[PDB]
């Protein structure tokens, strides 16, 4: 039978969502939460305060993933609860402009800090990064059309690679602290700033790091026990990921002072260049590892999240196309390693993520309200868990602070995004929302003929 | 109708010679692609030339440096201890000097020479153990302290003039002592009143120098002549030697060029000091419309620019009634001169001036920030070209960071620059348009480029313009 064949263990979940949420943002800048705090011992409050919230959202993305179970992870989600419109324009914005970038984006600082140690303060050649960055994608895309179970393989390999990595920076921070110094925590919370627009802001940074938590939802039909693997891995990869923050920023503060961390381009390269005599590569070595290890992640949720959406009406059905042997969603896959390898060529992509800083939150709201207006309407469904309505509302109270800062400052670019996000209604009310046997037949023949093309090609038919 | 294959149909019509060729030809097409994008990644990878080695900097080369002469006038009636002085670290810390050049603080009586003794501490400004706390709390806050080691600093001749070698003496044991108890520099003032010098500071320097590497030695002179000052720097080259040198004129601007460029050409562009005296204001010696545009200049030359306390507000000894003009009391507040009360007015002062954003304390803040952290002004190279009559201008750069013009009017009267290059490094080549960091005199905002052809300025004004890295 031609399905999608569920092979996806309890310590491959919890490598996927701990090598997705770990990624650049505590190697190269975890700044923002110093440069708003002002001090080492509000820093690090603010940290756990941050954790906190997140593990606050990862129970309701358990309970909706136990309860609705199906893959897509916000796209199901709005589907079941206000279904249509909102699912439309939320897969029409992630196809446009929020996986693309993502994926390019982790793939050019791969390839930035590949090359980090023969241009150690030169201003690296451009056309080198994007040339590597474009093989690593298509290497990860044509490893995860292959098989499952190599970009699980893979995932689980870069995943420990990333967390030895972490640990070795923190038994050294560790061993330094306790060994003969202990210097500067002895004054903390001196200059602080207990303003409301600097915790604000560092709150809204130290937020942003603990992003992707959701990874394992897009790929729940694939989980064997989803009703126990998902919510346990969402449980240990939690926990792990806070202390592993709190313990690397520690580590930070204990060698450096706040002079050189903020006015540093990498902070992990400048404690590997105090801390470590030689071998003071292996840490912008570790960082290619760890943005290598975040891309496959980023392809197996973005190819996963297509499928769906071309199973259910949307995006034309030969993305829902399954290979007949080494049961994989060829089609899809190459599709998103398109729109990636297209999204590669334009220069300063950097700023495009001030356009979609609005809408990726307000769709996890948008869930998260979904799930209290489904606990309202519908009472008597089957939940395998049902938590409290406590962590629901404070994830909704949580997620309208976190949409109300880039629609107060930064008040262009959000009204950019959602142009690009309401951009794709001429395709919903035109072609989508019109039934077949209505539609041109001269469009429904080409669609036809390129499906049954790239279906020979492929060698993938729909599921059975 | 339109629906796609079936798994039977599509395993029928999926196998023929035909389809099987056009499979495996594009997979080994797609992997000799690959195998070709990686081949020019490392071939455009070995042909990126290289980018040289810092010069591992010292602590001395990363700012300036704050000297306080009289101890007691830089705080006031009372208070002016070694103990008083820690509470101060908090506002030097906001001009952000890399070190602190204490002045004499030992046991001087007078021409007696056998009496004055360099180790044991004057009353008067404390005792031993708060000498220690303050050590250590300037050194929590990163800033460096340098120790006066002058022996007769009351008294109009500065050295003993009887006996030579006992005084020797007493500094070559004071430098042991301090350096023991833990000060990271030394100064030693008026060495053209001690004969034999440039043997002693052979001496001196190598005692310092083999306790640690990370020590300093400046002396001072009052020679403005530079057959002199290079005369007490042939055997030492590490030394920080202050002088009187830029304090003779620059009535013109090409004049203070000839001054600067001639001692980079005569010393061979090692590592100098840049003032205007070795213990004197900058209002000692210009007038207050041109603070700023030394101030600009200081900083912005290849060297370490030293500053007396005052320079930074732009304190005058001589803008207020009688006083000792070789230390003038620091003008805090609008009470810090408690006689002929009421004659101090707000932007004079330290706290009236942090305020206002267009004042010296506001330039010097700025300019000591820039200073301490671009890497074409902390160790980047310096070269002059000519312009107009009347003007100084000069590039600073590194390697491949933004490049930093300075453009400087000394006169008193409007000029437009026309930046005359033509003779730059290719490195370091003039664009079409570049940035602004700050002006000297109000009428500009900093930010928008502007365009370096009519380029005009207004009288006593002075630019930092910046452009990145190009070709
Ligand atoms: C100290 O400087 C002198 C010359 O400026 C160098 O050689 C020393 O010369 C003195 C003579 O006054 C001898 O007493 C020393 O033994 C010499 N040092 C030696 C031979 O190493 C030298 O550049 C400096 N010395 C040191 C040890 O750094
Ligand atoms: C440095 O200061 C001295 C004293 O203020 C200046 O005058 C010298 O004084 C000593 C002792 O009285 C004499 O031996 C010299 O002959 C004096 N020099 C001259 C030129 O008269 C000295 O001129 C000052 N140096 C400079 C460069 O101004
Ligand atoms: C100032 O710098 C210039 C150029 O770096 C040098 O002047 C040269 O001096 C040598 C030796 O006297 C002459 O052979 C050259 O002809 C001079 N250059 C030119 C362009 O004429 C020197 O380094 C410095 N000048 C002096 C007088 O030392
Ligand atoms: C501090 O401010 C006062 C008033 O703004 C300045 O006094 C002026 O000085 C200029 C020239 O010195 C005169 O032309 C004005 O007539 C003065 N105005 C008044 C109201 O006194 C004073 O110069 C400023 N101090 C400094 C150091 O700039
Ligand atoms: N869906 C995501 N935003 N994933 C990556 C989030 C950022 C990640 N925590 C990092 O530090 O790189």
């Amino acid at each position: 039978q031609v399905k999608l064949k569920k092979e996806i263990s309890l310590l491959n979940g919890v490598c996927l969502i701990v090598g997705n949420m770990i990624g650049s943002g505590i190697f190269v800048s975890p700044k923002g939460v110093l440069i708003y705090s002002a001090s080492f011992g509000l820093s690090l409050v603010i940290w756990a305060v941050g954790g906190l919230f997140s593990v606050f959202g990862a129970l309701c993305y358990a309970e909706l993933g136990t309860t609705i179970k199906k893959s897509g992870a916000s796209y199901a989600y709005i589907l079941e609860a206000f279904g249509g419109f909102l699912a439309f324009i939320r897969l029409w914005t992630s196809l446009l402009i929020i996986e693309p970038t993502s994926q390019a984006i982790i793939a050019i600082t791969f390839a930035n800090y590949m090359v980090q140690p023969l241009f150690p303060s030169c201003f690296a050649p451009y056309a080198a990064s994007r040339l590597l960055a474009a093989a690593c994608i298509c290497l990860l895309t044509f490893i995860n059309c292959a098989y499952v179970k190599w970009g699980t393989l893979v995932q689980d390999i870069f995943t420990y690679a990333k967390v030895l990595a972490l640990i070795a920076v923190i038994v050294a921070g560790i061993v330094r602290l306790g060994q003969g110094a202990s210097t500067h925590f002895e004054n903390s919370f001196e200059g602080s700033s207990f303003a409301v627009g600097d915790i604000a802001l560092a709150l809204y940074s130290a937020l942003f790091s603990y992003s992707g938590w959701d990874t394992l939802n897009y790929v729940t039909e694939e989980i064997k026990n989803p009703e126990r693997n998902l919510p346990l891995s969402i449980g240990i990869s939690m926990p792990i990921v806070t202390i592993i923050y709190i313990l690397t920023n520690v580590a930070y503060y204990t060698v450096l002072d706040m002079r050189d961390i903020l006015a540093s381009d990498a902070v992990a390269v400048t404690f590997a260049d105090q801390i470590f005599g030689i071998f003071n590569w292996i840490i912008p070595l570790s960082v290619a590892l760890s943005c290598f290890g975040g891309l496959n992640a980023s392809i197996v949720a973005a190819s996963r999240l297509f499928f769906v959406g071309s199973r259910e009406g949307h995006l034309p059905d030969a993305i829902c196309m399954i290979h007949v042997e080494r049961f994989t969603p060829v089609p899809s896959l190459l599709f998103n390693g398109i729109m990636a390898l297209i999204y590669l060529c334009v220069e300063d992509i950097f700023q495009l993520i001030n356009y979609y800083s609005f809408s990726y939150w307000f769709f996890v709201g948008l869930s998260i309200v979904g799930q209290l207006y489904l606990r309202w309407k519908e009472p008597d469904r089957p939940r395998p868990l049902k938590l409290s309505v406590f962590f629901p509302i404070v994830f909704c109270l949580c997620t309208i602070f976190l949409v109300a800062v880039p629609l107060y400052s930064d008040t262009i670019n959000s009204l950019i995004g959602i142009a690009i996000a309401l951009s794709g209604l001429p395709f919903y009310f035109l072609i989508i929302r019109v039934p077949e046997h209505k539609r041109p037949l001269y469009l429904r023949r080409i669609v036809g003929s390129a499906t049954r093309y790239l279906q020979v090609l492929c060698m993938s038919v729909a599921a059975e | 109708k339109f629906t796609g294959l079936s798994k039977e149909e599509l395993l029928k019509v999926a196998g023929s010679p035909g389809w099987v060729r056009t499979r495996w030809a594009l997979l080994l097409l797609f992997w000799l692609g690959w195998l070709g994008m990686l081949a020019g990644a490392v071939v455009i990878i070995v042909r990126a030339p290289r980018c040289r080695e810092l010069p591992a900097q010292k602590w001395w080369h990363t700012g300036a440096l704050y000297r306080i002469g009289d101890l007691q006038a830089f705080q006031g009636h009372g208070a002016g201890n070694l103990a008083g002085l820690k509470g101060r670290l908090d506002y030097l810390s906001s001009l952000k000097v890399k070190g602190l050049v204490l002045g004499p603080i030992h046991k001087n009586q007078k021409d007696d020479v056998a009496q004055t003794d360099l180790l044991q501490i004057d009353p008067n400004f404390g005792s031993k153990e708060d000498f220690d706390s303050l050590l250590q709390s300037a050194k929590k806050k990163s800033i460096r302290v340098i120790l006066d080691l002058t022996p007769n600093y009351r008294g109009e001749n500065s050295w003993f003039s009887t006996q030579v070698d006992t005084v020797a003496t007493k500094v070559k044991d004071a430098l042991e002592f301090w350096l023991q108890a833990g000060v990271d520099g030394f100064q030693v003032r008026d060495i053209e009143n001690l004969k034999d010098a440039s043997s002693f500071l052979a001496e001196w320097q190598n005692i310092t120098k083999g306790f640690s590497e990370d020590r300093l030695l400046i002396a001072g002179t009052n020679s403005s002549d530079l057959q002199q000052i290079l005369s007490l720097l042939e055997s030492n080259k590490d030394l920080l030697l202050t002088s009187s040198y830029l304090s003779d004129s620059g009535s013109t601007g090409e004049h203070t060029k000839s001054l600067v460029t001639q001692y980079l050409n005569a010393t061979g562009n090692r590592w100098c000091s840049w003032s205007l005296s070795q213990a004197r204001l900058l209002t000692s010696f210009l007038p207050a419309q041109l603070l700023r545009l030394y101030q600009l200049m200081l900083f912005t030359l290849p060297g370490t620019p030293v500053f007396s306390y005052g320079d930074e507000i732009g304190l005058d000894a001589a803008a207020l009634p009688g006083q000792p003009m070789e230390a003038p009391v620091m003008l805090w507040d609008e009470s810090s001169f408690p006689d002929i009360p009421g004659a101090v007015s707000a932007n004079m002062t330290v706290k009236g001036q942090s305020e206002d954003p267009g004042s010296l304390l506001s330039l010097f803040r700025r300019l000591s920030d820039q200073r301490s952290k671009e890497r074409s002004l902390l160790h980047g190279d310096f070269h002059a070209f000519s312009a107009g009559p009347g003007l100084f201008s000069y590039i600073r750069h590194w390697d491949q960071n933004e490049r930093f013009l300075v453009v400087l009017n000394f006169g008193d009267v409007g000029l437009s620059a026309g930046l005359q290059a033509s003779d730059l490094p290719a490195s370091a080549s003039l664009p079409a348009k570049a940035d602004l960091l700050l002006s000297t005199q109000p009428g500009r905002e900093e930010g928008s480029p502007l365009e370096l052809e009519r380029l005009k300025l207004e009288p006593h004004e002075g630019l930092l313009l910046r452009f990145p890295y190009a070709a």
